[PDB]
């Protein structure tokens, strides 16, 4: 601090959002970008886009971890994407909607849905503490086999990852390219089978979203020092598409299954 | 990019001249897995007999076999050597740092002790949910039988006990799913068609006998020359071949 | 700090004085700058001009503030401009002197004076601490009906004003163009009225320089950490002119009347 | 420059865009507060009755005017109505927030009651150290009576019971003070000839009773062209006009 | 600590080491480099050079100094140099061994040797100390008669010497060109006297290298606060040049005589 | 180079003009010490009498003088006055900020009273380990007589009483060490051939008695041309000559 404003914070605008960044980042792609071609096949509907909501930066969870429960491997975070932040507006009885939150409000009238994905996590610790966190991605993770076994830490360092050492207080931001087994996700829970068929699909499950603990969060001994940091993070989408328009309430969305 | 991100290198020495991954010292190079992916493995391999079949065999189908380009879930046993010390072949383990994948499969059936003739269809829209072989009397008749209008080759024991066929990639999808789970209730309908080829029926066609030590098919499989290993996701922890038999018995 | 030396400090020198600062600056002007144009009108006779001697970096007052004394609004200083400056020198009875500053030396001897004038704020706090101060200037503001109530420092924010970062350490500088009613201000307690006559005129001042808590001092709650700060002034001439000489004992000087 | 000084800015959108300072969409521009001190508003207003004046009223005077471009200090009664809730004017409230002026000021007189004629003068080399006008018989003899030598105006209430005149800047130094203060005794000299354009006297001539009512004098007065707020301090702090009579009852 | 990884580290390659360093040093050299004419005239045996052992940055000693033994002159190293350097392999009976150190591998085969030096004085201490080092360097001091009054750290100040700021935590760089009365010296204790002669010559005492203490290392009271900092000294040759090729055992080494 | 660093410079005013070391007020420069090196001083000065020599006094020495640029170690007692309270000279106090020298010296060597004639020889192959001067029948037979072959003057004093010689470098190595400890053991070859430029002995040639007074020889000397002060280290710690005789008897 040498100025009578403090320093120069960096910034970041999208839509009507501006971010603010102080530090370098971390920053990874889980997959190569691309321009998609395939999706023009799967609609003959013309697919409706609205950047000016789905292209801003919005808040999505924090999540406070302490000294007493971190320890190597704790999930600070572990959520299917992006159905877990497009679905964080629940009611009374923890079922979600898509009415509230402009960026998701396409979602409400639309069947089929796709869009890439960039995910910023703030952490902003003060000068004397120390420790690490991963957050990675797992494309479509809780379909395979060993996803529990993927969720180790050691495991988490090979998949597309971005670190926050808390003793720089750096941000980061991961970059997720749409990859799925189909040109387009789907937005709630339609087409499940019948009597004698079974084609049961999630909502927006892209893959997992993790944040883990590299390095346990250690403290100062004294007694008013922070033995708590809060986990803050941003989500938005670049190339948001929607198709097969319907009434918002032709479908249901049901509470949403857990991960283990 | 984190994955491959280097900071503050300290390097004492330069770097090791190149032998062209091999091509200098082995008269071939060694650079791509996908390579390595064409080589043959063992895929599946039992023993049947005529209690395995039906009462009554009509043609029927000896073995309803699944088609993954990760294999099947193996089974180490006492009856099953090889998976029980070999494990998983070369191609399991490439494939479990991939999650998708789009190309066909090259096969071969070798089918030893049987002097009839044999069938062989594939149902690309007929995938298993199950990472495991169906055997004789426990398919359903919708398999048991030859169907009409699939992709088939009929061949006879008498000319060649070898069978090679190329199965196709038909999936209505983007990508077929690697490593995926039996245990799949949330997204059935991903596990049902997007993730495997399509099973594999091998059957018998004649009226001959099986002899009292029964038949043996193996089925040997490898990657096509369209097929692609796609999204490289991390690799998932593996098992030491040497933790299974001992060198504590060197022979044995 | 980085090297065996602490690092680079830059440098100020005005005439045989030089001042070293570390930080990056607060400024501002009191008001437009200008060449003076109508003082040629006032004296027939030539102006005199010391700039070795008034363009001179001057030390002003120090003052002390602690954590107990520090509230929002305290008057660190509250002082006519230049007036209290310039008769900084006083004797066992508190009467001024123009003798032994070199930078006041012509005052003695000359009946009427201008100039523009600058003022730097120095503080040196440790790393440790928090808070902030406004050093503001009100051109001649004790003759304002309502001078009481622009002493708080949220009417302070409004006039010219410089501010001190003491968790940055910032230096600061206010200048301050010379303007007043006449194009001369007085060097000492001349031309008082008769028995009929009330014209009375106090020497040098052209203003009221204010010093502020914008924020209170802040500390740690250890016993062997600094509850005090020190806040220096600097004071410097620009354009010093001097007219109507006479011997330095032809008018004196009075104690001087404070502000409330 | 700090007052100005924006660091750091966070901006979501793009700025307003502009209308030329109202000139779009009503047909003038309001971007200057000179502009709306010039715009006439009440100095002092007030009724004269015969006993305000001296015994003899030999053509005496009937106000000593101050003359501020602040205004004068206002008095709130139950008989003076408008400066209790409406307080001060536009140019007190734009004057405050300046410390210095230099120009001269426009001003009109209504005397209504009186079918005399009235006359006005200014002493330029006179102006009042207090911020308050002086009546009637209270005037001193000095200012009492029409003196000679000074700029003046004479106007029968037959033709015009409306008087317009401009004050002119007179004064020895280069600025004149605004917002000063009445409690002034370490700076007495700026206070009496650096303050104030000088009085204005209006006076009365001829033989003509004061009705019973009494004459009611009402002076106006604005910023004249060559006028200008000079130096930019604070402003000082306000009181809110709606805290005057509340809207408890909304209608009294 | 602005980005995931620290920040950059400073590297410094030689042969097939690499030191890192992240501060701004302090340097000197002990005379005028040159390059060596008359020491072709000294052997007419070809003389052998090894850069890639010899030009090789070694560690040398660790040595700790405490706040409890921190006095204004204290003595962390006093050394003959580059004798205690070269010979700091020593047996079980503290006599030197030239034959484990690649860098020393030369010194047994050879008679007499010569090469320029360089020493690098590395200290890590955390950001809450204060304390000053100075390393400085005499040519052949301990054969001039007033040796230990020079050993005074006033009279350090004067000889080539760089200074270590333990509130910057600067490394620091002494070059030492060579200098001594022959063009070569000793590897080892050879050619003395006999009955009636005496021809005695320590082996490689070129001088002696100094670490004292120029402001005491001071600390926070704290009870878990390092009272103790290691300093740590490297050292390479840059001209090294051997001759007179001997069977490695032909000579002996003595233990080395200390310095008072 | 921190010898010389000087770093955040604070100057309040300019530099003082230059007088180029003294030429412009008075008529020489000063600016070498080299320069002073080369204004003689005394060396070394005794007084001899024949009970200080042989018995039987057969050309042999007087004195046997060790020849060192620094000067030898001083003796204050109450015989010699100089070295008790103005010590050592400006040469030795020059040379004790530099490890090193390669240079000749140029002597004067004054005595007085003795009529007969003096011989002086270099033996620049056999310097003295010593800082101290070797007097009469103390000097051993191997110097106390003349040598052959070695650089020599020999002078009559009925012709002058003063001689001038100057000494050559005749040194096997680089250097010659400067301020060399006389308590030297572990580099004895250093001390012996490495420091000093070899014994300079001074003798009588004739059968003339020794005056009762003694004869006095005051030995001069300074640094030659080709001499070079090489390698600067530290000055030592000094004493102070006004520490030696106090001025609380300003006249003693």
């Amino acid at each position: 601090m040498d100025r009578p404003e403090g320093s120069e914070e960096r910034t970041v605008q999208t839509s009507n959002v501006v971010l603010g960044e102080t530090n370098i980042e971390s920053q990874d792609i889980a997959s190569k970008e691309y321009s998609p071609t395939w999706d023009r096949l799967a609609s003959s509907e013309v697919s409706d886009e609205y950047p000016m909501l789905t292209d801003r930066w919005l808040f999505w969870k924090s999540v406070k971890w302490e000294v007493n429960d971190s320890a190597f491997g704790k999930m600070l975070v572990q959520e299917k994407f992006p159905q877990s932040w497009v679905q964080m507006d629940v009611n009374v009885n923890n079922i979600p909607r898509y009415t509230n939150i402009p960026n998701f409000i396409p979602f409400n009238i639309h069947q089929y849905m796709r869009a890439d994905f960039e995910v910023k996590i703030y952490v902003n610790p003060n000068d004397f503490v120390s420790g690490w966190l991963i957050m990675a991605f797992l494309y479509q993770g809780s379909e395979m086999f060993d996803y529990k076994l993927r969720r180790n830490p050691a495991a988490l360092m090979q998949m597309p990852h971005v670190l926050v050492n808390v003793g720089a207080a750096n941000e980061a931001t991961l970059k997720i390219p749409y990859r799925y087994v189909r040109p387009f996700m789907r937005c709630k829970d339609i087409l499940r089978g019948d009597n004698l068929i079974t084609g049961v699909t999630e909502p927006l499950n892209m893959g997992v979203l993790f944040v883990e603990v590299l390095i346990p969060f250690r403290t100062s001994a004294a007694s008013s020092a922070p033995k708590s940091l809060d986990v803050s993070l941003f989500v938005k989408m670049t190339n948001a598409k929607f198709t097969g328009m319907v009434d918002g309430s032709i479908a249901l969305l049901s509470k949403p299954i857990a991960l283990p | 990019m984190e994955r491959t991100f280097t900071p503050n290198v300290m390097q004492p020495t330069p770097l090791l001249p190149t032998t062209n991954d091999g091509r200098v010292t082995f008269g071939e190079a060694f650079n791509d897995l996908k390579d390595l992916a064409r080589r043959y493995q063992l895929y599946w391999e039992g023993t049947i007999l005529e209690g395995n079949l039906r009462a009554i065999r009509r043609n029927s189908a000896l073995v309803q076999l699944p088609l993954y380009p990760h294999g099947l879930r193996i089974q180490p046993d006492v009856n099953n050597p090889i998976w029980n010390i070999m494990r998983d072949g070369h191609i399991p383990v490439i494939s479990s740092g991939f999650r998708y994948f789009r190309g066909g499969l090259r096969l071969r059936i070798v089918v030893e002790g049987l002097n009839s003739c044999v069938w062989v269809q594939h149902h690309p829209d007929r995938p298993s949910i199950f990472s495991r072989p169906i055997i004789g009397r426990y398919i359903a008749a919708k398999d048991a039988y030859r169907n009409h209008a699939y992709a088939a080759y009929v061949q006879n024991m008498s000319v060649n006990r070898t069978i090679e066929v190329e199965v196709p990639f038909y999936q209505p999808g983007l990508y077929g799913m690697l490593n995926a789970s039996d245990n799949n209730t949330a997204n059935s309908f991903d596990r049902l068609r997007f993730t495997g080829l399509g099973d594999l029926l091998i059957g018998i066609e004649g009226e001959q006998p099986i002899p009292k030590e029964g038949i043996e098919i193996s089925v040997y499989y490898s990657i096509a020359d369209d097929f692609s290993f796609n999204i490289f996701c991390g690799f998932p922890p593996m098992v030491y071949c040497d933790e299974t038999y001992s060198a504590a018995t060197p022979d044995l």
